[PDB]
């Protein structure tokens, strides 16, 4: 738009609470797909929203796994002459650091609803707490 | 309509070894251990078998859900390798491919 | 001149001391409110603009998933707590404290606080079933010298 | 002789399209998968459900769409959401579209109980690969 | 027969609404100035009460309250086009900036009516004024419907 622009947009509303926030010391996201090419682009838009909202990220590359089967060619006999299939899943690791509750939440929905078709996630957070009330005095 | 009386039949295998799977675990439960006496066992053994026949679920055969071939299925998709091969052989399964190694 | 908020008023009512004192649902929404409720509603309904809009949309409906994924949304089990799967001996007093039944009752027990697919009801349901197994058995079990409830 | 999904030559004179010019080894080499979704990945659930959705997908929109569709359709799955993305010819008229993606649209979304969502390229006519 | 019978009339329902402790809401007044459009000539000084105590009583005028009092004002089949009224410029001036929300059934109206009291009056600089009230927040949503849109 030249000449016709919106004057104040509407924001959502961030109310903040008076319970303290989560704490993950790591968070692991594990996105797999038979394509490398939407890995390296989903890796280079993972990485600058990451570097962008101030998380340290770092990101590597597990090793590819192939499952393949054989099937029988032919509908009837002709044992011999076989059909042989592949599955490829490759992976892309990005490895989160030091993240509060907040900022894994508002991460993790902005890459969740930019996941392209044909990936699958895997996020494994690591929270860290204090010890159970109970537990820090011994009691008989 | 199946896609065949084969198919009907073991449909309904299905759906009758569900309604019984409850019944059938917790009797056969009771003999399936060293800890109750034989006596109960055997009429434990006896319940059971006079439940019908179509309850117990090693009568479930699996059939390709399309053609209703009994053998040559791939569980994972539930499909016979000539139905399988059709699909795969044109694209239309996400990320099948031929395994050139 | 002509002020909008400057000059003589109306003044038959009266600066509001007190203010919506009866509470808005004086009784359950009746038809005529409910529909103009809706009417509002059409005031403002604008077709979507973007695929933003048409998405906020679907997941106040609903229709789309929540974010970030929470693979147990919307899923409690009747809001029970983790002591109530895993410590069903409560249940077994009506059972004799001792013998084979107590022993082979332990082994369902066990079984049945490691089962995650199964509500606490239907934990309960195993048990109550055998509860009224042994006691249609009672005749066979003493002569085993089992005695049952 | 291999027959599976080779279009076969004629004399020169039958216009295949990029999909079907192409046999089943190519798959992955210089064409891509019309279905994409996450359940033939290692460690993923529902490949039988989500191959069986696909198969009534497509004779749905061969039926509802008869003639008017130039090439196979492409499925796109993110989500809950389903995207289906079709070649159409411009034989019908625009405002009759407009009924069948609203009708098909709603009745798979009913039917399937997620968002489905109908794209449609128009072509003037089918595009012709190479004559085989 | 009478106006002036009329309007001590509906002003009685008022008078009974505070003996009966019912205190009015948005659209009571918003009936009033729907009525009272009827009466170009009569209706403005009542108008513009009604507007005041608006206020008083702590009701917030919302986008249909300003639509009555426009075509109030400023009438479509209007002779008298020498001398017409500023209301417009105090309105638009009061509500600059604001962000409105759905509260009655003649929100939509505002917009398609402001824009046309524009073109009567050929004020350039007005339009851009009612424009940019559309654009804040998320006012574009009370433009109006297929009629009205196409109208503004
Ligand atoms: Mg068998």
């Amino acid at each position: 738009l030249h000449v016709d622009v919106p004057k104040d947009v509407t924001r959502p509303t961030i109310t903040t609470s008076d319970e303290p926030d989560t704490l993950y010391k790591r968070l692991s996201i594990l996105v797999k797909a038979h394509d490398r090419a939407v890995l390296d682009s989903y890796e280079y838009f993972a990485v600058l929203a990451a570097k962008e909202l101030g998380i340290s990220i770092k990101v590597h590359e597990p090793p590819r796994k192939i499952e393949r089967f054989t099937l029988l060619k032919s509908v009837h006999i002709f044992k011999k002459h076989r059909v042989q299939y592949e599955m490829r899943t490759l992976y892309r690791c990005l490895e989160l650091k030091h993240l509060t509750g907040s900022t894994a939440s508002v991460y993790l929905e902005y890459i969740q609803r930019n996941l392209p078709e044909g990936v699958a996630m895997e996020v494994t957070k690591t929270q860290i707490q204090q010890l159970p009330e109970h537990i820090k005095e011994p009691m008989w | 309509y199946y896609v065949d009386w084969r198919m009907l039949r073991d449909l309904k295998r299905r759906k009758m070894a569900y309604e019984y799977a409850d019944e059938r675990l917790r009797i056969n439960s009771l003999r399936k251990n060293t800890i109750l006496p034989k006596d109960l066992q055997e009429m434990a053994g006896d319940e059971i078998a006079a439940l019908p026949r179509d309850s117990c679920p090693v009568r479930i055969r699996n059939r390709c859900v399309m053609t209703s071939r009994p053998r040559g299925v791939k569980r994972r998709w539930r499909l016979s390798r000539i139905v399988f091969r059709h699909l795969a052989d044109h694209g239309l399964l996400s990320g099948v491919q031929r395994a050139i190694w | 001149r002509k002020y909008l908020f400057k000059g003589k008023r109306l003044s038959i009512f009266a600066d509001k001391a007190f203010a919506d004192e009866p509470p808005e649902p004086e009784a359950s929404p009746s038809l005529w409110e409910i529909e103009f409720a809706k009417q509002l509603a059409s005031v403002a309904d604008q077709p979507f603009e973007n695929g933003f809009e048409e998405m906020i949309q679907w997941t106040k409906e609903g229709k789309l998933w929540e974010f970030p994924v929470n693979n147990e949304a919307g899923l409690d089990d009747d809001g029970s707590e983790f002591h109530e799967h895993i410590f069903l001996d409560k249940y077994l007093e009506d059972f004799p404290k001792q013998g084979p039944i107590r022993l082979f009752m332990e082994l369902v027990t066990c079984g049945l606080s490691k089962n995650p697919y199964l509500s606490v009801k239907q934990k309960v349901e195993h048990i109550e079933w055998f509860r009224n197994y042994f006691n249609e058995k009672r005749d066979i079990l003493k002569e085993n010298n089992i005695a049952f409830t | 002789k291999n027959r599976a999904a080779r279009v076969r030559v004629a004399k020169g004179n039958k216009p295949v399209s990029y999909e079907e010019a192409h046999a089943p080894h190519y798959i992955a080499h210089r064409k891509g998968w019309l279905s994409l979704h996450t359940g033939n990945l290692d460690g993923e659930d529902h490949a039988a459900e989500r191959t069986l959705e696909d198969v009534f997908l497509r004779k749905f929109m061969m039926g509802t769409f008869p003639g008017c569709l130039a090439d196979q359709i492409v499925l796109k799955r993110r989500a809950n959401q389903v995207d289906i993305c079709a070649l159409v010819l411009r034989q019908l008229p625009a405002h009759k579209f407009y009924f069948l993606v609203g009708y098909s649209e709603t009745l798979l979304s009913h039917f399937y109980k997620c968002p489905v969502r109908l794209h449609l390229q128009t072509v003037p006519s089918k595009v012709v690969y190479k004559y085989i | 027969e009478k106006f002036e019978e009329k309007w001590n009339d509906i002003l009685d329902l008022l008078k009974h609404m505070v003996a009966q402790k019912v205190k009015p809401n948005l659209q009571t007044f918003n009936t009033i100035l729907k009525g009272l459009r009827k009466c170009y000539s009569l209706g403005r000084i009542p108008a513009l009460q009604i507007l005041r105590e608006m206020k008083h009583i702590g009701i917030e005028p919302s986008l249909a309250t300003y639509h009555h009092i426009i075509h109030l004002f400023y009438p479509r089949d209007l002779s008298a086009i020498k001398m017409p009224s500023l209301i417009i410029y105090d309105i638009m001036n009061e509500l600059e900036g604001r962000t409105f929300s759905p509260q009655d059934l003649d929100d939509g109206r505002f917009f398609q009516l402001a824009m046309s009291v524009c073109s009567s009056l050929r004020d350039l600089e007005l339009a851009y004024q009612v424009h940019r009230l559309l654009n804040t927040g998320d006012n574009r949503k009370l433009v109006g419907h297929d009629p009205l849109r196409k109208v503004y």
